[PDB]
């Protein structure tokens, strides 16, 4: 039979054993990691990582007996745990006899948003074996799914219509979420040149004048919603002021 | 002196995927010579001089290297390619060969039928049951099979073999044989296989009651 | 066109000595190394050692000194290896072998040795399908091949007839020191009723030839 | 493996064959030293060092009888902990029959946290420094398995406020923690090479509070410090680090 | 998009330090570890050695362990090579480079580091046109650009003005130490005459611009 | 530590010609990697990961290979393709590139048009003669330049300094710089440059007198 | 990354007192041995001691003990060694180093300390070049520079710029007490009579510098 | 107390050869450690813990041993593994190095370019005259220098020197100051070196005469 892994948690040691204080050669690539929606039939399901390794093809894979995998993320903080993975029999060839190398993963790890996380692995018996990734955020195609972007408005459609009206004034057209009720509209060229407020407890599209200083004919208009759990750091949006047929 | 190591030494390959193996000497040599044989045949000289193509030998194989270390390409897995091959070198004495890598071809999961078969009236009159669980048409190689009596688990007295690839349909078989004295034979009942394949989503169990025809 | 014959297979008593030769033609005998290569079923090749038939000088894999011996006889373009005090790891097929260079370019067909202090003759017992449970579609069918020595066996069906669907396995030594093995053949479920299947096996080193219908056990 | 150690407490040291050199060479290592849980079923087990040996393989150790043992604090502290451990009979092979080395361990001498230890060992008879010697610092409270110590957990060893930490103005931090029930009383401090800002915050409930720090400095991508006031632990509770931030993250 | 700018020429004394930058732009600085690379007028590369940015990390070619030190400075997504004792083995280009995995995806423009007391302008004399300098109604003219330290001199003609065939002979190492070089210019011969050619040679290690008029042989 | 040698160290092809090359690795490696430099700018990336294509690399460039050889391919060559090529690896530290391979674009035989310029009389107050001797547009860059004065030929007192390739015709201009002291230079009246060369059916000669006028 | 950092050479009067400093930086200074190394013109390492910068315990080598004492500074994370009576044969090179167990991962570059009752600058002199030479042929020429003390002295040619054929021998100690070298450079014999050589000789300690032109020897 | 002996003291390994260095401890060690330091600069740690390579350090060099006895092995000898390799331990103080094993890298015969110089006129107006005689860019490092003064063959009254090893030709120079008072120089008329080389299949011998350039 083929070995498989069973993986469990461990204590492991203190963070440092991670500083790799040489580098690598940067052509060993036998440490990947991606993450994966752990259930594809949830709109917001959790994130995991789904960390692969290859095994070496030489003498020593046939004393291997687990795999140690320790990850630490660090955005607003750090977070730091270790699993160990144990080989279920011994390697009986250096390569898999129906595939190429040994490959392994293991899917764990939920995996924050806007975090830059650190992986590295050590065979035992005896980091060898190292990849960092950074989550990405509310705008991602993957992550925008999920409570807290939802919430600050990662899938909000406002469907901005930002139009030159008379003389240097703009009309914004857009359509209000439930999450909330005020808005800022901006309008902003080479500098901000203009700004507007609307409070609307209805979900309807309401419409607006922004006070242009400067040429309002091609700049961005900015959308800023006030949601109640992201407070001044919602998700914004964007367009671009256009003539009026 | 120079011995020849081959790796990988098993490998599987789909139609069309590109596919290398290696040969590393223990020291250095002058030309590395490789001989494809399938099985039941003689070697026969494939790439020599460690680039030339013997006469006729598809143009999809390359082979390079020196010093020590050398390697045979295909740039696209045929189903004709399936075979072992040899490295060799005749540099120093003694002539050497290397381990040799199998390489057989790799196709979609499929998974196996199952039969049982009960020990034939025959060879109850000699004193001992054998008990026959097929595994028929499957692929990959990789399954395990457990023999229960009584739905009791076997262990020490069963025996695996398992074909090559089918020329056809590059899919394996296996066989597994439980070994039983007519007398432990005739003390139970039911005989089942139970197989395990990356196929089946739930083992299959595959059963028969003692003299019930 | 360049041919190397070898002489043909021999079964020994462990302990007997065998000569297998190997003929050469179409090509100046003299100008080529002949080598001997050893292959054990299912293993690697093993190069014996090599001889220059120009002067009758050779080499060998030390592992065999002693053990093999080659000659040549420039006369009849003849190479010969002679093996002695054979041992049941020694069965394997054997090849001869020309080359110019460092690499071979013509093989002989191969002589299989095989060492048995004894012969046995299998039993044939049938694997009946299990017409108790027909349909579903297909039906298996074999037969067991029990208790042989040495190898090998050879197994078809309706006296060669019968090739779609047959799985011979490889056979397993049992620890009785005795082979066995099963062929088998699936069929239409709906075969069993009209058609006709006999497994014919042949062990030739005890010249027992054994036919075997396996016929659906009675249901009614 | 068959002579085995039979430990026991005699003094007969002196903590200066631990300090024969002030600086003891660096290549004796075959003494290692690693804490264990007295009990696995506890949180607050007590921690005991292992500490393990590896025979020298050389016609030697045909004449030797006993390793002596002694664990020094350091801390203006003296040793009076040593053992001996006296091996039951000789040694008729130098490594064992299947063996790397031949190899003891002895567990005891209970663990103090954040403590320096200096162990040395000493064969008997047999030079006269330490043959083996190690230096060792216990770990604390942010170790894997010393955090669920008692001492640990109420200095807030698993207390987990999520910082959150946005740069809001050119001179403004606003700070978002969870507080613990273990206290009311934070200190929120922003630190790059120096300190640049400090606020105190007190709240009673168990909430998500947020607080402003007024900056002197550059504070994108320092570090937030939150030091907790909670009993037992005075003004050395446990830390918790953050970074700062730009705010909104989001395009 | 990503560049990698570096630090402009340096003459060094020998015994003396030298840091030289390679700042960073279009990227994540901590994303990328930066590599160092030397080119002397062997034209071979070889590698010094790389840092990752994020964590301080360095590997070094052992040929330039103990003899150059890398360093990083987040603020200004900017790192620095440092030679403690510039030797005139030394005197070579330098480039930094970005990887992510063994590849270097983007390169700096190169550093030229001499390592040397004091640089010499050059002397510029003419290669003055003449019938044996003509064929085919075009004469050559030029400058011979001699005796200067370290490369490189620049050379326009009639401030830039001057259409004409180029060619431009690579400096020469002379058995002082010092270059040479000759820039030659192919113009219509019957324009000698008439129309004035200056050659405006640049030295920019010693600060050196020289304006050359050259002017036609009067034995044609 | 691992050497890539890259044959050949210095090759041409015509425009349109196929064109391979090659790096052997003393010991095996994961990747290889190729980097583009012509005269006088850093080294670009070419192809990466072994065949992967670089950002503006046209197809007519390939890359394979494995183990310890690999090789870089041209299909069709371009003028632009001549540069030197260095191909590098990173699978062991240290880093390490290759020796190179130095590409040039072959064209049909083309004779220098030979042209002697005397010393200048600002030189010679400094006291010292350059005696300068130009060969122009020529192809292949092999040529024989010889000095003779006053019908003595001159061996050990001559430099030769030679262009780059031109961008639009693919010749080579070479100088030959005679150097000699106020001295010898006033002591002598014919000073002859002699050129041999393919694209010449007899060697020629251009000469000046010394004190002409 | 880890760097120690030595002070420079110093000039002693024999029989007085010097302190050496070895600056530290890239690591946590309290947490690492640090080393002092003599290596003598025989090229010999000796061990002088270690220093325990946590609490300042040191170990010497007792073939040194009492002549030399290592010291710390915390704040500075820096290491001192001071000799109490420098003597001739306490003149040696001086390394800092690091140790992790039993061996140094990293050292300091050296300090040169040398012993000398006074110092003298160099006499140069040209080594001419041979006017009976070969036609082309490779002509020698070179300074030798004598009778100083105490080492070293630098040279170079042409500012620096000649560099390719240059000889700079090892100094000699003379019967006298002063050391002398010559520096040669081989060029083409043509190139006598064309090219300026001049040998640019420094000596520190005297705060002596002599540029020397070598000429062949003029005939008349 | 423990000392260590390295063996050999100097040697000089043809590039391509298996190259070995002994360390002998006075008593058994826990570890030993290697540096590798080329002249002028400061050793580097090159394999520590016996057997570990530093970064960067070529996987071409080994360390093994236990107890009173380990070495240093280069599998193939390169040019740029000249340099001195010195082991230490710190198994007992005090910390000790041994002596160092000055490998050298060998190429082929090179008989030397030899030149003499005399005493320059601003030397013997302050009465003293040296005599310098060069022998350039030779392999190997052994030669014989004998001057003459009017045939009389001289002693003692002369020093050498010698360069290390070329790092890009790999040949050595050497110095030969014979010095004489200005009394005794103008005594006499013909100063001759004599140079004996292996290089050399007979003595080569350069004169000057004093006072004729
Ligand atoms: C984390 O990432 C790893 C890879 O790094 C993923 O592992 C892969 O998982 C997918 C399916 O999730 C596998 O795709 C399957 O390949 C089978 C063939 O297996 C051979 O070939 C592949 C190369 O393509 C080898 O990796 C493999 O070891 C074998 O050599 C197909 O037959 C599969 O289809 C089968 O399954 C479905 C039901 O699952 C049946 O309905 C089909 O009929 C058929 O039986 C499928 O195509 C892939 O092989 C895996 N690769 C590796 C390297 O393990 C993990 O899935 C991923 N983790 C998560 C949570 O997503
Ligand atoms: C792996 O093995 C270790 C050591 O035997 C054991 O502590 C751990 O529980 C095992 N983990 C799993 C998931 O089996
Ligand atoms: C966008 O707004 C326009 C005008 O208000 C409207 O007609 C259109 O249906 C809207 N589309 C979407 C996708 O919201
Ligand atoms: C925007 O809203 C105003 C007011 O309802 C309407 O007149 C105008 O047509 C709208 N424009 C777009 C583009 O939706
Ligand atoms: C901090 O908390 C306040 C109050 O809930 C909220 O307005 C603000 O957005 C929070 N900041 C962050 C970075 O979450
Ligand atoms: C070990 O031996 C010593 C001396 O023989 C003795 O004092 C001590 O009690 C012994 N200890 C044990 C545990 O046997
Ligand atoms: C332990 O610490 C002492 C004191 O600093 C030191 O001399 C010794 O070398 C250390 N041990 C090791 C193994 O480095
Ligand atoms: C102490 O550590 C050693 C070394 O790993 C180990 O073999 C031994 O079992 C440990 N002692 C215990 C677990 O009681
Ligand atoms: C920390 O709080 C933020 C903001 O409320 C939230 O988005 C995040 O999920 C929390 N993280 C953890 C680990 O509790
Ligand atoms: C992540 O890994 C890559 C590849 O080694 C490296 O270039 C990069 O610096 C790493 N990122 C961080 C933040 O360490």
């Amino acid at each position: 039979p083929e070995p498989t892994i069973q993986c469990g948690s461990e204590p492991g040691p203190s963070p440092e054993w991670m500083v790799r204080h040489t580098l690598t050669p940067g052509d060993l690539r036998d440490l990947r990691v991606e993450t994966i929606k752990s259930n594809v039939d949830l709109e917001d399901s959790p994130i995991l990582m789904n960390i692969s390794w290859i095994l070496r093809a030489d003498a020593s894979i046939r004393l291997l007996k687990a795999t140690k995998i320790c990850v630490m993320g660090k955005s607003h903080f750090q977070s730091y745990s270790c699993i160990r993975c144990n080989y279920t029999q011994a390697f009986q060839t250096q390569t898999r006899p129906s595939g190429g190398k040994w490959t392994f993963s293991y899917v764990g790890f939920p995996v924050e948003l806007n975090t830059v996380y650190f992986i590295g692995a050590h065979n035992i018996p005896n980091p060898s074996m190292a990849v960092n990734f950074t989550s990405p955020g509310c705008l991602d195609h993957v992550m925008k799914y999920k409570k807290k972007c939802i919430e600050a408005g990662s899938l909000w459609k406002p469907n901005i219509t930002a139009c030159k009206r008379s003389a240097n004034t703009v009309e914004v057209n857009f359509t209000t979420s439930p999450l909330g009720d005020r808005y800022m509209a901006l309008i902003q060229s080479t500098a901000v040149i203009g700004t507007s407020y609307v409070s609307e407890k209805e979900l309807t599209r309401t419409s607006v004048v922004v006070h242009v200083t400067g040429e309002s004919e091609g700049a961005v208009v900015q959308l800023t919603p006030y949601f109640h759990t992201c407070g001044n750091d919602c998700i914004r949006q964007r367009g671009t002021v256009v003539q009026c047929p | 002196q120079i011995v020849l190591t081959q790796s990988p030494a098993i490998m599987s390959a789909s139609p069309g995927e590109k596919v290398t193996m290696t040969c590393s000497a223990s020291s250095s040599i002058y030309y590395i010579h490789w001989y494809q044989q399938k099985s039941g045949t003689s070697p026969k000289r494939w790439i020599y001089d460690t680039s030339k193509l013997a006469s006729g030998v598809p143009a999809r194989f390359s082979g390079s290297g020196s010093g020590t270390s050398y390697s045979l390409t295909i740039s696209s897995m045929e189903a004709e390619d399936a075979a072992t091959y040899y490295c060799q070198q005749w540099s120093s004495n003694p002539f050497t060969f290397g381990s040799g890598t199998k390489l057989e071809i790799k196709r979609t999961v499929a998974a196996p039928s199952v039969f049982i078969f009960p020990p034939s009236d025959e060879q109850l009159k000699s004193g001992t049951a054998s008990v026959v669980c097929l595994l028929n048409n499957f692929y990959p190689r990789e399954a395990k099979v457990q023999w229960k009596v009584d739905n009791a688990l076997q262990s020490g007295n069963s025996q695996e073999s398992v074909t090559e690839q089918d020329s056809k349909d590059s899919t394996y078989s296996l066989s597994s044989t439980l070994t039983l004295s007519k007398a432990d034979y005739e003390k139970h009942k039911v005989y089942a296989c139970e197989v395990t394949h990356q196929g089946l989503s739930s083992p299959v169990t595959k059963s028969f009651n003692r003299g019930e025809c | 066109e360049v041919q190397l014959q070898q002489s043909g297979p021999e079964l020994v008593k462990p302990g007997a000595s065998v000569k297998i030769s190997c003929k050469t033609s179409g090509y100046t005998f003299t100008e080529y190394t002949i080598h001997w290569v050893k292959q054990n079923h299912g293993k690697s090749l093993d190069w014996i050692g090599g001889i220059n038939p120009n002067n009758g000088g050779t080499t060998y894999n030390q592992e065999f000194k002693g053990k093999a011996t080659l000659t040549v006889d420039k006369s009849s373009s003849t190479a010969y290896m002679e093996f002695r005090s054979l041992t049941s790891e020694d069965s394997a097929v054997y090849y001869c072998a020309r080359s110019y260079y460092g690499y071979v370019d013509y093989w002989g067909q191969g002589t299989t040795l095989t060492a048995a202090a004894s012969t046995k003759g299998p039993s044939v017992f049938p694997l009946a399908p299990s017409s108790k449970s027909t349909s579903g579609g297909t039906a298996a069918l074999g037969c067991l091949v029990k208790d042989y020595f040495p190898e090998p066996v050879t197994v078809s069906w309706n006296s060669g007839a019968l090739t779609s669907g047959v799985h011979t396995f490889p056979a397993v030594l049992q620890s009785s020191g005795l082979y066995s093995l099963s062929s088998v053949v699936t069929v239409p479920s709906s075969s069993l009723g009209t058609q006709t299947y006999i497994c014919n096996v042949n062990h030739k080193p005890s010249n027992t030839k054994v036919d075997k219908k396996a016929e659906p056990k009675s249901c009614d």
